[PDB]
C-alpha cells in the first residue's frame, strides 16, 4: 500500500508488515535457506584470526578487487587530449562497461568508441573492423585525433594493431595524415594504471618520435608534466595553478578537466580542452619532463628518457608536506624560478592547520587502498599528521614499490605497526578490520560493505568508511575535490579530522550515558 | 511531427555517414505506420552493431552474468577472465535480495579468476579447480557455482564444462558452468539465451522425478522479474493477495531451490518476454507448463494482467483479483489525481534494452503523457511486432540507436522527458531535456504493480516539473 | 584503571564498571533525583503540541539565543582594517569573551583591548581610561588605527565616546593626526550584527565626512564592497575572486580575511592586510557602493547614500544562482565590465550540478536559523533545489526582513509548507522540529543539542545538524569554506546532498534487515 | 637563564610602556628567590589592570555564574542582563555532569532575560518575575533557580533580593540572588566570592535543623573541584577506594541537594583554594568542619594528598590508602616509564587563572619536565606564597601579565611547551613552540588523581613530540 502524501520508495515500503510477512513465508516456503543460527556461526567464523589465515593462504581465487583493466585507463588517458575519440579495438561489451563506469564517477557523458569485433574475427582478423570503424567514427564524431587501444579479444587473436592502422590509411578509410596513435592494453597484465601508461606512451611516441633531429632540450623553456591516472577534477587544476603562480611555463600532458567538466547550459559538447597535438609534438623541447605518479609511468619513463633526452627527476607524488616541498624546489631548480609568497603562504596555512587539529589525529589508526602512487601519498601524509597507517593495501602494488613504502614506514615513529600489503584484495583487508580494528578505512566506494559488515559484528566493532579514490559512486560531486599540494594536503586534513570528530559526537550522543563528553567545543 | 516530418529527419541524420553505414542504419529505423503490422516489413532487429558509431549496447556476458545468473543470490557466480569485466559489473544493477552478504548469499560481491599472462599461455583449467576449492573452505554456506565465461576463456580453448563436471562430483555440488564468452553474439541477448540453456542443463532437471514438495493448484512463477529496486516483491504481494502461491522468482531474489521447484508450478508469468522466453518454452515442452505474458506497469496493465491470469485459474482467484483491484483504486486513483494533471500533453522519448521501451508506455499514458519515439539496445523482431501495437501512429522507431542518430532524433523532436540508461543520462540533461534513468530507476522504485506507480508518478514529475530546468540560460546570454 | 598502551579519556574512561557504580552511588546516596520514570514523563511532554504552545506563549524568558551583542560585531569589523586595534571602552570581562568566542570558530589569535573600567567609573565615568588606553595600546601594541566600541555598562553611565577621545588629543595621551574611529554599541539594542554596522559608519563617516568638498562619484572608476559580518574565509575571497576575474576595479571595505589565516611559519603576526586608510579616503570617489548584506548594513546605506552620493543598488545577498547572477549583472552595469567566460562556464558547472543531484534533493524538508542575510539566501537556494525550508528562524529578524522572505516564498511551490520566524530562539525552534519533524537541521553548533535531544525520542525521530553559520566549534577549519557565489552554491549543494546520502546509507547499514537499499550507486 | 638575565628581561620588555604603566608593571613581575618565603615583599596582586595592555582576565559573572554556580547540575541558572554573556559563556567550560539536559539539568543551556533598551529604563524587575514563572511553566524539575546578574542590574538600581525573597516564598522555591556584575572587582575572582557568599546566605543552611540525615565517620565533600572533563569524578573514586564517603562535590557535577547536605560532612576538602576558601572557612566557623588543602595532580602530589587525608580518619582508613596506593603504584609508574623518557629536561611555562600555574607543578616534575615560568590572572598574595615554594629557584613569576609581556619573555626564555588558555594557544602555536590548553585541557581529560596523570602524560607527549612542529620553516628559506 502507499500514502499518496507520502509515498515509499523500497527502503522504508519493505518494512511494512505485509511486505515483511510475504518475505517470510517465500524464505520459509521456497528458498531452503540456511537457519539463522547457522548464518551467525558461520558470520562468526569469518570475522576470526583462524578464517584470515584460510582467506590469506588464496592462491586462485580473488574476492572483491581493488584494481581494473589496462583498457579504462587507455580510455582516460584519451580523453585529455583535444577533440580525441578513444577507440577500443575488440569487443563493445568492454566500451559499455568503461563507459558507465566513468560515467558514475564524475556524473558526466564519457564518450568512447567500439570497432565492435565479433566471433567471426577468430577466423578472419579485425582488420576490416578497423578500416570502417576508424571511417565511421571520423566521419559520425568529427575527432580531430583517434587514439585506439584493445580488448582481450583482440589481443588473443593477436590483430597487429600498427599494420591495421596502416592499411587503413593505404586503402583510403582515412586520410594519410590523420593522428591514430595506438597502444596494445591486454586486460591480463597489470591493471587499468598499466593501461594509461601504454596509452600515454603510444601518443607521445606517434608525435615525437620520427621528427627528433629537430629537437633541443630546453628550447622552449617550459616544463612537461605527466598526471597518470587521475579522477580528481581538483589534482589537475591545482597542478597548473602551481605553476602558474610561479610564473613557470609548463605543459600539462593528459589533461581531462574541461571534457570531465562541461556546463549544463542547453547543448552537449562530445568534447572540450585537452592537450593539443602542438603540445605534444613540441615536448621534446622542453627543459624536463616530471611524473607526478611515476610508480604507474615506468614505460613513459623510458621513451622521455631514451628518446626526449630528458633527465627525469627523482620524485614522489606532491602530497603532503614535504613532497610538496620537494615538487616545488625540483619546479624551481628545472624553471630557475623562485617560489614565490602565494605558495610559501599557502604551505605555512597547511601547517597551521596541521598545529591546529594534531590532538585529534594523533595515533588514530587507519585501512587505506588504492593505486600505488595515490597510497603511498596518503602513508606519507598519515604519518606527516601523526597518525598510523597500520593496514596499506595495494591490489596492483609490485614488490619494488612495497620496499619504497616500507622505507618510508621506517623512518617515522608513527609507521610501527604498519603493513603493507600487495596482491591482496578487499577480502583480505576485510578479515584484517576485524582482527586488528583501525579506527577508519580511507578507501573507495568498495569500502562500504566492509563497514556494514564490521556494524553487524557489533556498533563497538564498526570501521567507518572515509571516501578518497576511485571509485566514489555513492557521494555527488567528490570527483571535484583535491588530493595533491597544499591545497590537496589541506583538504585531506579536514576531511579526516571531521570525520573523527563526526564519529566521536555519534559515541556521545546518547542522553544520560554518553552525552557527559557530547561537547559544544572540540 | 507528421510522418514525412519523420521520414525526412531520418534521411537528414543518415548524411553523415559513410555509404556502407548509411545503407545499414536505415534498415534499423522505421516510422509506425498503423496498416503495416509485420515489423519484419518495416525494421531489421538482432544484428552485428556498426564499427566505430557508438553503440549503447554490450555483451553476451552482460547478458549472462550481469542479468540472468547475477542475482541468483545463494550462488558464487564467478567472472572467469581478466579482473575487468566482473568490476564494472560489480553491484551496477540493482537485482534486490534479502540475504547475510558473504555469509549465505553474495549478489553484490565479485569474484573472479583474475586472469593474468600466464593464464593465457598455459590455460585457466586447473586455476578454476583450485578457485572452486578456494571458494568451498571461504563460502561453506553456497548453494553452488556458476561459472560466467570472459572473453578469453573459449578463445584460448579452455574445457569448463569438463572442470564443472569433475569438480561437481568431487564435492556433490552444483557447478554451472556458462559459455558467455562476450565475442558471442551481438549484443546481452545472446548471453540470455545462452544463460538460460545452462540452467536448463545443469540445474532446471535436478527434481524432475522428485515429488516430495507439496503443490497447490494455485502454484505459479514469476518468470523474466530482476527485481530491480523491489519491483518482483511489489509484483508478487498482489499476485498472492490474489489467492496464489509464488513458488519461484526468476531470477530478482531468486534462490537455487525455487529454481529447482519451477517445473512443479501450474502456470508460468512471464514479465521479460525477451530474456526468459527460451526457459518457458523448454518448460512448456517438457513439462507442460503454459506460460502467458504479463505487463505489471501502471494501473491499466497491472489490472488487466491481473484478470487475465486469474481466469486460468477458478471462481475462487477470480473473487480475490476483483478484492485486489478494489482495495488498490482508491490508492491509484489518488496519484493519478496529484500527478497526472502536472504531466499530461508531455511527450518522452525511451531508449531501454529488451523490454521496457514497450512494456512502460501503458504507465505514462496513465499519466497522460505521450510516448513519441522508442527504441532498444538488442530487442529481436518479435519484440518490434509488439512495440508496433503499443506505440503511436506515425512515431520514431530505432534499433540498436547511435549516439549520434539519438542526439539529432532529440534535437528535432524536442521531447520533454528522455528515459534511457547511464551513458545517456549526463547528455540530455546539459541540453536542458529532464532524464529518467529507466534501467536504474535512477536509484529510486519499485516501479512494478500499484505501489510502484506511485513512486513511477512521483518520479516523473519531480524530474519534468523540476525547478533546475528554467536556470540553463544565463540572464546575459 | 588505565593500561598504559590504550590511555582512556572522559570517553570512555567512565564507562569502566567501577566509574559506573561509583555514578549510581553518588546520585542514589546524595542528589535526591527525580525518579527515571519522571525524568522520561517530562521529556515526552517537551516533545508535544501542548508544550509547544506554552513555549511560544514565553514573553519574557529566553532560552538558547542564536544571537550575539553589538561590540563582537565591531570588533570583527575593526579587524578588517589595515594595523588596527579593536578597542572595546568598558568592562574587561567583555573582551575575554569577545576573543574567545572568535578564536574557537576561526581557531586563530584574536586581538582586542579593553581599558579596564572598574566600579569607581560608576562617580566619574571613563575619561581617565580612555586617555590612559589610548595611549598604553598605542604604545605597546603599535597599531596605525584604534577602532573604539563600548560594552553595556559605558553605555548605561553614558560616557560621551567623542568628547573622551578629543580630550585624549588635547591633553597629549595620543597624537592629533592618529586615526581613532568610534561607534557607540549597545548590548541592549539589536544584536552583533547591529555592532558591525555601528563601527563600519564610524569608520567611514571618520574617513569622509570633513573632505567632501573635492570628491567626485565615479572619479577613481573602482566599486566599493561592504561585506557586513562574514565569518567565512571562503566568502571575502571569493568576490575578490569574481571582481577580479570580471576586470572590475573594486575596494573591500573591511576585509579581515589576512588576519584571521597568517601562516604557521615561526612567527605571530598581530596584523596581516585589512582594508587601508588611503582606500576608505577614496572611497567616496567610487562609481558606487554594494552591501553585500543589506539586511544588517542599513545605516551603513544611509551614510553612503547621505554624503557619499552614491546610488547603493538594491541587491540581495549573492548566495545561490538568481542572485549571483543578478549581483554579476549589476556590478557589469556599473562597472562597464562583461560578464567574462569563466564566470559564465562556472554558473554552468553549478547548473550541471543542481542536475545531477536534484533526485535526491527533491522534496527535503530543513529546519535553519542564522542571521537575516544568510538565512534569506539559504532559503532562496534551497528553493532553487527543489527542497522545502519549512521552520526559518532569524532571532534577530525584525517585521520588514520576514515580510521580504515571506515574499520569497509565496513565489515558489517549495515554500508551501515553510513558516518564518523572528523574535524565536533554539528552545522554540526544538519544539519545531519536534511536532513539525523536517528532515535536518541546517544551523551552528548550537544545534547539536537539539539533533541529540530528538535522538533521546528515537532513531526514527532523530534530526541530524549540517553544521552552516556561526558559530562552529566541534568541526574544524570549516571557516574555511565559501556560501557566497556560485563557488559557494557549490560547496553548499554538495554538502547537503552528501548529508542526504551518508543518512540513507546509516539506515540501510543493517545487514539481512535495511542492506537492500545499501546500492553502490546513488 | 640565571637571576640577572630574568632581572634584566624584566627591565627590557617594560621599556616599551608609558611611565604610568611600567612603574604598575614593575610591581608584577618577580624572579624567585630561596631566601624570600613572604610574597608581600617580591609582587603585588588583586590589583586593576592598566587600561589598554591586553589583560587575559575575565570578570566577576565569569567568576560567579562561570566558574563556580554554572556547574550546579539541577538548578537554572539566568543570565540576567543583555544577551552577549550568556551566549558567549554557554558551554564553554567542560564541568562535566550527569544529567538529562533540558528535563532534570541544566548546565549546557544559556537562560537569559536577554535585556532591551526597555529593560534599561524600566528595570527588569517586572521581567525577571515573569521569567521565572515561565521557567516554573517549561522546565518543572528545576530544583532552584539562581539569578546571575550582568552589568547593568546594579547600575539601574534594580532589587533582584526583592524579587528572589518573593517569588521564591510565593512558589516554595529556593532562588538566589547573585550580584556579580562584571563592573565589581578586578577579575573572575570576586566573582568567587560574591557566588560563595549567596550559597551561604540562600543555601546552605537549609538543612540547619534537619537531623535526618544518616552521618559516617567517613564523610568528606570535595570543595572546589568544577570536574573538568570528569577531574573530579577521577578524584572521587580514589577517596572512596579508600574508605571515605563523599557527601557532596563543589560543584562541578554537584546537586543542590549535596551543597544541602555538606555541613553534615565530618571534613571538607578543599583542592581550588582561591575559589572556595571563603565558604570553607564559614563552614569551619559556624558548623565546627575542619578544611584541608590538597592536590592530585599527579602520583607524587595524589600519594601525598591522599596520605595526609587518611591520617585525619582512623587505623581502617590508613590501611586502606595504603591499599590504593599499592593498587595504583604499577598503573602510574608504567606511565612514568612510557612518558618521562620522551619530556625528560623538557622546559614549561604556565599562565592559568588561581590554583592550576602552582598545582600542576608536581605533575610536570614527574614526567621529568622543569618548570621555568608561571603566573595567574587573578590571584592574591596567599597565592603567590604558596606558589614561590613550589616554583624553582630564580624562576620568572608574572600577575596579569599582559599579551606584549608574555609574548616577549616566551621569545627569550624560549621553552620547550607552554600551557595556558585559549587566547593564548594559537600565538605560540604560530611561533613553532607545542601548547596545550591548561584551563579545557584541550578536550581532553580528566587530568586528576592516577586515571588522570596517564591522560596528562599522553597529552603533553603528543603535542610536544608532535611532527608537526619540525615543519614550520619552508626548507627554502
Ligand atoms: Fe533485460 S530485456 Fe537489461 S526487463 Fe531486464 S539489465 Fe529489459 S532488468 Mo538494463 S533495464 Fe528484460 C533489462 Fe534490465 S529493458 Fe533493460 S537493458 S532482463
Ligand atoms: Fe578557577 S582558580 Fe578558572 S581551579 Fe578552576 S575556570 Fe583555577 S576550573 Mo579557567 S581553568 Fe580554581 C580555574 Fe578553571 S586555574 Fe582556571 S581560570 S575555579
Ligand atoms: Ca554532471
Ligand atoms: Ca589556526
Ligand atoms: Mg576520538
Ligand atoms: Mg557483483
Ligand atoms: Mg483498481
Ligand atoms: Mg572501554
Ligand atoms: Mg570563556
Amino acid at each position: 500500500s502507499q500514502q499518496v502524501d507520502k509515498i515509499k520508495a523500497s527502503y522504508p515500503l519493505f518494512l511494512d508488515q505485509d511486505y515483511k510477512d510475504m518475505l517470510a513465508k517465500k524464505r520459509d516456503g521456497f528458498e531452503e535457506k540456511y537457519p539463522q543460527d547457522k548464518i551467525d556461526e558461520v558470520f562468526q567464523w569469518t570475522t576470526t584470526k583462524e578464517y584470515q589465515e584460510l582467506n590469506f593462504q588464496r592462491e586462485a581465487l580473488t574476492v572483491n578487487p581493488a584494481k581494473a583493466c589496462q583498457p579504462l585507463g587507455a580510455v582516460l588517458c584519451a580523453l585529455g587530449f583535444e577533440k580525441t575519440m578513444p577507440y577500443v579495438h575488440g569487443s563493445q561489451g568492454c566500451v559499455a562497461y568503461f563507459r558507465s563506469y566513468f560515467n558514475r564517477h564524475f556524473r558526466e557523458p564519457v564518450s568512447c568508441v567500439s570497432d565492435s569485433m565479433t566471433e567471426d574475427a577468430a577466423v578472419f582478423g579485425g582488420q576490416q573492423n578497423m578500416k570502417d570503424g576508424l571511417q565511421n567514427c571520423k566521419a559520425t564524431y568529427k575527432p580531430d585525433m583517434i587514439a585506439v587501444s584493445t580488448t582481450c579479444m583482440a589481443e588473443v587473436i593477436g590483430d597487429d594493431l600498427n599494420a591495421f592502422i596502416n592499411n587503413s590509411k593505404k586503402e583510403g578509410f582515412i586520410p594519410d595524415e590523420f593522428p591514430v596513435p595506438f597502444a596494445h592494453t591486454p586486460s591480463f597484465v597489470g591493471s587499468h594504471v598499466t593501461g594509461w601508461d601504454n596509452m600515454f606512451e603510444g601518443i607521445a611516441r606517434y608525435f615525437t618520435l620520427k621528427s627528433m633531429d629537430d629537437k633541443v632540450v630546453g628550447s622552449n623553456k617550459k616544463i612537461n608534466i605527466v598526471p597518470g591516472f587521475e579522477t580528481y577534477l581538483g589534482n589537475f587544476r591545482v597542478i597548473k595553478r602551481m605553476l602558474s603562480e610561479m610564473g613557470v611555463g609548463y605543459s600539462l600532458l593528459s589533461d581531462p578537466e574541461e571534457v570531465l567538466d562541461t556546463p549544463a547550459d542547453g547543448q552537449f559538447r562530445m568534447y572540450a580542452g585537452g592537450t593539443t597535438q602542438e603540445e605534444m609534438k613540441d615536448a621534446p623541447n622542453a627543459l624536463n619532463t616530471v611524473l607526478l605518479q611515476p610508480w604507474h609511468l615506468e614505460k613513459t619513463k623510458k621513451f622521455v628518457e631514451g628518446t626526449w633526452k630528458h633527465e627525469v627527476p627523482k620524485l614522489n607524488i606532491p602530497m603532503g608536506l614535504d613532497w610538496t616541498d620537494e615538487f616545488l624546489m625540483k619546479v624551481s631548480e628545472i624553471s630557475g624560478q623562485p617560489i614565490p609568497a602565494s605558495l610559501t603562504k599557502e604551505r605555512g596555512r597547511l601547517v597551521d592547520m596541521m598545529t591546529d587539529s594534531h590532538t585529534w589525529l594523533h595515533g588514530k589508526r587507519f585501512a587505506l587502498w588504492g593505486d600505488p602512487d595515490f597510497v603511498m601519498g596518503l602513508v606519507k601524509f598519515l604519518l606527516e599528521l601523526g597518525c598510523e597507517p597500520v593496514h596499506i593495501l595495494c591490489h596492483n602494488g609490485n614488490k619494488r614499490w612495497k620496499k619504497a613504502v616500507d622505507a618510508i614506514l621506517a623512518a617515522s615513529p608513527y609507521g610501527k605497526n604498519a603493513t603493507v600489503y600487495i596482491g591482496k584484495d578487499l577480502w583480505h583487508l576485510r578479515s584484517l578490520v576485524f582482527t586488528d580494528k583501525p579506527d577508519f578505512m580511507i578507501g573507495n566506494s568498495y569500502g562500504k560493505f566492509i563497514q556494514r559488515d564490521t556494524l553487524h559484528k557489533g556498533k563497538e566493532f564498526e570501521v567507518p568508511l572515509i571516501r578518497i579514490g576511485f571509485p566514489i559512486f555513492d557521494r555527488h560531486h567528490l570527483h571535484r575535490s583535491t588530493t595533491l599540494g597544499y591545497e590537496g594536503a589541506m583538504q585531506i586534513l579536514t576531511t579526516l579530522v571531521n570525520s573523527i570528530l563526526e564519529r566521536l559526537d555519534e559515541e556521545t550522543r546518547g542522553m544520560q550515558a554518553t552525552d557527559y563528553n557530547h561537547d559544544l567545543v572540540r | 511531427m507528421s510522418r514525412e516530418e519523420v521520414e525526412s529527419l531520418i534521411q537528414e541524420v543518415l548524411e553523415v555517414y559513410p555509404e556502407k553505414a548509411r545503407k545499414d542504419r536505415n534498415k534499423h529505423l522505421a516510422v509506425n505506420d498503423p496498416a503495416v503490422t509485420q515489423s519484419k516489413k518495416c525494421i531489421i532487429s538482432n544484428k552485428k552493431s556498426q564499427p566505430g558509431l557508438m553503440t549503447i549496447r554490450g555483451c553476451a556476458y552482460a547478458g549472462s552474468k550481469g542479468v540472468v545468473w547475477g542475482p541468483i543470490k545463494d550462488m558464487i557466480h564467478i567472472s572467469h577472465g581478466p579482473v575487468g569485466c566482473g568490476q564494472y559489473s560489480r553491484a551496477g544493477r540493482r537485482n534486490y535480495y534479502i540475504g547475510t552478504t558473504g555469509v549465505n548469499a553474495f549478489v553484490t560481491m565479485n569474484f573472479t579468476s583474475d586472469f593474468q599472462e600466464k593464464d593465457i599461455v598455459f590455460g585457466g583449467d586447473k586455476k578454476l579447480a583450485k578457485l572452486i576449492d578456494e571458494v568451498e573452505t571461504l563460502f561453506p554456506l553456497n548453494k553452488g557455482i556458476s561459472v560466467q565465461s570472459e572473453c578469453p576463456i573459449g578463445l584460448i580453448g579452455d574445457d569448463i564444462e569438463s572442470v564443472s563436471k569433475v569438480k561437481g562430483a568431487e564435492l556433490s555440488k552444483t557447478i554451472v558452468p556458462v559459455r558467455c564468452e562476450g565475442f558471442r553474439g551481438v549484443s546481452q541477448s545472446l548471453g540470455h539465451h545462452i544463460a538460460n540453456d545452462a540452467v536448463r542443463d545443469w540445474v532446471l532437471g535436478k527434481r524432475d522425478e522428485d515429488t516430495t514438495f507439496a503443490s497447490t493448484p494455485y502454484d505459479v512463477a514469476i518468470i523474466g522479474d530482476y527485481n530491480i529496486g523491489g519491483d518482483a516483491w511489489s509484483s508478487r504481494i498482489l499476485l498472492e493477495e490474489m489467492g496464489l502461491r509464488c513458488v519461484a522468482q526468476w531470477s530478482g531474489d531468486g534462490s537455487i531451490s525455487e529454481i529447482e521447484l519451477t517445473p512443479k508450478v501450474k502456470l508460468n508469468l512471464v514479465h521479460c518476454y525477451r530474456s526468459m522466453n527460451y526457459i518457458s518454452r523448454h518448460m512448456e515442452e517438457k513439462y507442460g507448463i503454459p506460460w502467458m505474458e504479463y505487463n505489471f506497469f501502471g494501473p491499466t496493465k497491472t489490472i488487466e494482467s491481473l484478470r487475465a491470469i486469474a481466469a486460468k485459474f477458478d471462481e475462487s482467484i477470480q473473487k480475490k483479483c476483483e478484492e485486489v483491484i478494489a482495495k488498490y483504486k482508491p490508492e491509484w486513483e489518488a496519484v493519478v489525481a496529484k500527478y497526472r494533471p502536472r504531466l499530461e500533453g508531455k511527450r518522452v522519448m525511451l531508449y531501454i534494452g529488451g523490454l521496457r521501451p514497450r512494456h512502460v508506455i501503458g504507465a505514462y499514458e496513465d499519466l497522460g503523457m505521450e510516448v513519441v519515439g522508442t527504441g532498444y539496445e538488442f530487442a529481436h523482431n518479435d519484440d518490434y511486432d509488439r512495440t508496433m501495437k503499443e506505440m503511436g501512429d506515425s512515431t520514431l522507431l530505432y534499433d540498436d540507436v547511435t549516439g549520434y542518430e539519438f542526439e539529432e532524433f532529440v534535437k528535432r523532436i524536442k521531447p520533454d522527458l528522455i528515459g534511457s540508461g547511464i551513458k545517456e543520462k549526463f547528455i540530455f540533461q546539459k541540453m536542458g531535456i529532464p532524464f529518467r534513468e529507466m534501467h536504474s530507476w535512477d536509484y529510486s522504485g519499485p516501479y512494478h504493480g500499484f505501489d510502484g506507480f506511485a513512486i513511477f508518478a512521483r518520479d516523473m514529475d519531480m524530474t519534468l516539473n523540476n525547478p533546475c530546468w528554467k536556470k540553463l540560460q544565463a540572464p546575459w546570454e
